[PDB]
């Protein structure tokens, strides 16, 4: 997650695929994800 | 019409939505008003099924 | 009574300008949907 | 509480523009239509009301709607710049009623005859006979200048209900107070 | 004020009409009163001075709906023609225009009235400006209405005063189409027909002449009183000599015809060439030089120039040969027809369709196996 | 006097109807704005109002219309979040700095 | 002179279709009646209320082997020039039936059993000439 946007939005770099602006699933809490942390994302 | 035949006469598109082709793509208000207004014209048909386009990939689910 | 009637014109004229702006705002909303 | 669909025929003929009524003929008819629509909608919250202009050939400005807002909005810009054709207007209103959303609603037509009806008596009687069996009640509101209790209109209303009459009335308003108040008495109450 | 018309009621019109107008005013039945006023201004009694009207019509002017602002301008134009003062007529028209900005149709009639009244004094580019402005406004109107008649009347009057004939002929045809035909004085019909005929005869670019035979204006009037106009129009349309009728007319109608006799003769020769092309069997389209010289009464050497002019203006699309003294004819400019001409065309097309059917039947029968 | 009632009623009804229909339009746009927002850059902006977008996937796409943002408030190089497949610009994105860029400070 | 056409129904249908596909704006009306009708002018004016340039395409539903099944008409108000009364009438505009890729594919699939071979076989050429 390169950057956190403020419902918060997250900019995520999928290594080399592309840059995406995604939001967390209900499973995780917003406090858990911090800027610069590598996090998993669903393929769809 | 019977057990061994499903006849489709008309197909009306549902508006494109961010959800995609999912249960939430069937805007209930849009579908209800479309059916109500098509009944007046003379098409009192039931909803027999749904169709969705699979660009690129073939016909599967 | 003339002042009161003119006062009503002020409230009425304010709404007319507002609705014109709202129509201009909406006409943009239609444009972006088409795009 | 009776479920009925009203299709008010507001006249926008050139004669609708000699203001024998206080503000003007057009304003008097606008107030009348406002009062009639409000009364019909309040009497039952699921009833409908629409308006057809009777000038030139005809117009269907507001097809049957449950809200009086569309009717009132279309009533402005009536622009009385034509001539009336009563039989054609009633026929168009009957067609519109036939296109009713809910068939249960009772037929009812309110006509604002503000200009002379240059139609033969035979045509009016035939139209009344057709409306009778069809089951459509027309309430004629003679307006302003005319042959007092116009013979053609009175005969039309009489043939619309023979030997028994309800929901079919003719109201003649001599010049004076705004016709909006008068309509609240005869048609709206009964 | 309301009794002022009563005072006028006592002894310029009829007591009954004055009383009816007063009652209509009192009853507030303004539209019926407006129809009565329009009829009243139609009365011949308005011949010298008005004074009282438009001062009684202040109510029309102030009232937002003096019935149709078109009707108000109709009354105002009659009043202006009554007062007949050029200096103040224009200002009165300006005030009327200001009062009737609501109806774009009303403004057209006001502009036409100011142009017509002003056409007598200073009929210069300023008038053409009004004509162009009405053109721009009139082209925006939803459809043909009462203002178009006034516009085209003003245009016809203007062009007649400028000298331009073909444009006047076109605009007079347009006006006659845009009016009732009948509901006209009959004398006015005859005058308009005479002016239209003269404009067509003298028209620098008009040779159609197809509306002389069919337009009711030329038929109902000019039938007996000075038929020479219709005679010369028929001569031009047929393209024959009819020079004796031209001399007969030259005796009369000296202005606009004696001066332009040369142009008229050139036009009649050019139309004689057209009639020669017409009467030809459509196969022997080659025209001998002697035949054209005899038909148009032009010397042997004049036919070359005549045919060249006919080709140049855009009336024939053929070619000319000098060695054989025959002129190739390929005619594109169409012509008006007559019931007998239509019957001839109909039987010729019947022959054509019978030939086509015969050929189709032959092909179908000969190729039954391959048809499929 | 007439203006008061007539205009009040007509304009109030018009305002309410347009408010409801604008709310419907806004809801439609909000629901249609799918969140993925494939990040992209606007290499150039050309007048027909149209944009040339180079996606983070290393592809450039010409846009017949800019999208849900305003052409005036845009310029070459801006971070615009275009849709995954439609490639239409959905929303401007604030100037982002890669983790390395922040670390260099 | 009596004819009822839904205004609200037309507007609601147009709104639905705009939601489905906004590139399509109202351009006119069609009626399957083989011949024009005396009340067609009023309907054309009502359509013009929604689109100034309205084209009436008379789509006959009777298969005629000679000619296209469409006839696009427009409303023209002029002065007629040639001194004749003017009226609403109906000016004619050339009509032709085209198709897009999807409609073309559907048509080709539908008429793959009654379609003549593409290519100028002498049989088809002689038949066309006939």
């Amino acid at each position: 997650c390169t950057k956190i946007i403020n419902d918060p939005k997250y900019i995520i770099n999928v290594k080399q695929f592309a840059k995406f602006v995604v939001d967390l699933s209900d499973q995780v809490a917003p406090t858990d994800i911090e800027e610069g942390m590598r996090v998993g994302v669903d393929r769809n | 019409v019977d057990d061994y035949t499903v006849r489709v006469i008309d197909v009306f598109a549902m508006p494109q939505s961010g959800t995609g082709v999912s249960v939430e793509a069937v805007d209930p208000v849009f579908q209800a008003k479309m059916l109500d207004m098509l009944k007046q014209t003379g098409r009192p048909e039931m909803v027999v099924g749904w169709y969705h386009s699979h660009p690129g990939f073939g016909c599967w689910l | 009574k003339l002042l009161e009637h003119k006062e009503i014109d002020g409230r009425l004229k304010e709404l007319r300008e507002q609705l014109k702006e709202l129509t201009k705002q909406y006409e943009k909303s239609e444009n972006d949907l088409k795009a | 509480m009776v479920l009925e669909s009203t299709m008010v025929c507001v006249d926008n003929s050139e004669y609708m523009r000699n203001g024998d009524f206080l503000p003007t003929r057009l304003q008097a008819q606008q107030d009348a239509v406002n009062i009639v629509c409000h009364s019909k909608t309040r009497s039952n919250p699921e009833n409908n009301v629409g308006l057809i202009t009777l000038a030139n050939d005809c117009e269907v400005l507001t097809t049957l709607t449950p809200d009086t807002g569309r009717i009132l909005s279309k009533l402005h810009t009536v622009q009385p710049k034509g001539k009336i054709t009563f039989c054609t207007g009633i026929r168009v209103a009957h067609l519109a009623l036939k296109h009713r959303q809910g068939k249960n609603h009772k037929m009812r037509i309110i006509a604002f005859v503000g200009s002379p009806v240059e139609d033969n008596e035979k045509d009016l009687v035939k139209l009344a006979k057709r409306l009778k069996k069809e089951k459509v009640n027309v309430d004629i509101i003679n307006f302003g200048e005319e042959e007092v209790n116009t013979e053609k209109l009175t005969a039309f209303v009489n043939t619309l209900n023979g030997k028994d009459g309800t929901g079919s009335h003719l109201v003649t308003v001599p010049p004076g107070p705004s016709l909006a108040d008068a309509l609240i008495s005869s048609p709206i109450l009964a | 004020v309301p009794g002022f018309l009563q005072q006028s009621q006592n002894s310029p019109g009829q007591p009954a009409v004055w009383h009816r107008l007063e009652e209509l005013y009192t009853k507030k039945l303004w539209h019926q009163l407006t129809l009565q006023v329009l009829d009243f201004v139609q009365d011949p009694c308005f011949a010298q001075g008005d004074g009282l009207i438009k001062l009684y019509e202040n109510f029309i002017s102030e009232f937002e709906h003096r019935v149709n602002p078109l009707s108000l301008v109709e009354i105002i134009l009659h009043v202006v023609r009554q007062m007949t003062d050029p200096n103040v007529a224009l200002t009165f028209l300006e005030k009327t225009r200001e009062k009737v900005k609501s109806s774009d149709e009303a403004v057209i009639l006001c502009k036409t009235a100011i142009g017509a009244l002003k056409l007598n004094i200073g009929d210069l580019q300023v008038t053409k400006e009004t004509i162009e402005d009405v053109e721009e406004m009139l082209n925006n109107l939803p459809g043909v209405t009462s203002v178009h008649s006034r516009f085209y009347d003003l245009s016809s009057k203007y062009y007649q005063t400028i000298g331009n004939h073909a444009s006047y002929y076109k605009d007079a045809l347009r006006f006659l189409g845009c009016v009732d035909i009948k509901d006209l004085p009959v004398s006015e019909q005859q005058e308009r027909a005479f002016t239209l005929g003269l404009a067509g005869l003298l028209g620098e670019g008009v040779f159609n002449f197809g509306e002389l035979l069919m337009h009711p204006v030329l038929e109902s009037l000019r039938n007996t009183d000075r038929q020479w106009l219709i005679d010369t129009l028929y001569a031009f349309n047929s393209g024959n000599v009819e020079r004796f009728q031209t001399l007969k007319t030259a005796w009369g109608q000296q202005p606009d015809l004696a001066a332009n006799e040369a142009q008229l003769l050139r036009k009649i020769q050019l139309l004689c060439l057209m009639e020669m092309t017409f009467t030809r069997p459509a196969n022997h389209r080659q025209l001998t030089f002697e035949e054209i010289a005899k038909s148009a009464k032009i010397t042997v050497n004049e036919v070359e120039l005549l045919v060249m002019k006919a080709l140049s203006v855009g009336l024939v699309k053929g070619s000319i040969d000098e060695v054989d003294k025959r002129v190739h004819m390929t005619w594109v400019q169409p012509r008006v027809l007559d019931l007998q001409q239509i019957k001839g065309m109909k039987d010729r097309l019947e022959f054509w369709c019978t030939d086509v059917k015969s050929m189709e039947m032959l092909v179908e029968h000969q190729a039954h196996d391959i048809l499929t | 006097i007439k203006i008061m009632k007539s205009e009040v009623l007509r304009v109030t009804h018009e305002l309410q109807a347009m408010k409801d229909k604008i709310k419907e339009n806004s809801e439609k746009i909000k629901v249609n704005k799918t969140l993925p927002y494939l990040v992209s850059n606007v290499i150039e902006l050309l007048d027909v109002k149209c944009a040339v977008i180079k996606t983070s996937t290393r592809q450039t796409y010409f846009l017949p219309v800019i999208g849900l943002v305003d052409a005036e408030k845009l310029k070459p190089g801006d971070l615009v979040g275009v849709n995954k497949d439609s490639y239409l610009i959905l929303e401007t994105l604030p100037t982002e700095y890669d983790s390395r860029v922040k670390a260099m400070e | 002179s009596v004819w009822f056409l839904d205004h609200d129904y037309l507007e609601n249908m147009y709104g639905m279709f705009k939601k489905v596909n906004a590139r399509e704006r109202i351009v006119g009306w069609y009626h399957t009646g083989p011949k024009l009708h005396k009340n067609d002018i009023a309907i054309n004016e009502l359509m013009k209320r929604y689109c100034p340039n309205s084209v009436l395409v008379i789509i006959d539903v009777k298969p005629k082997d000679l000619g296209l099944p469409t006839e696009a008409y427009i409303s023209v108000e002029e002065v007629h020039d040639d001194g004749t009364p003017t009226s609403k009438t109906f000016e004619h505009v050339t009509s032709e039936i085209g198709a897009e890729e999807a409609e073309e594919v559907g048509v080709e699939h539908l008429l793959r059993d009654i379609k003549d071979t593409t290519v100028g076989t002498l049989s088809q050429r002689i038949t066309n000439q006939v």
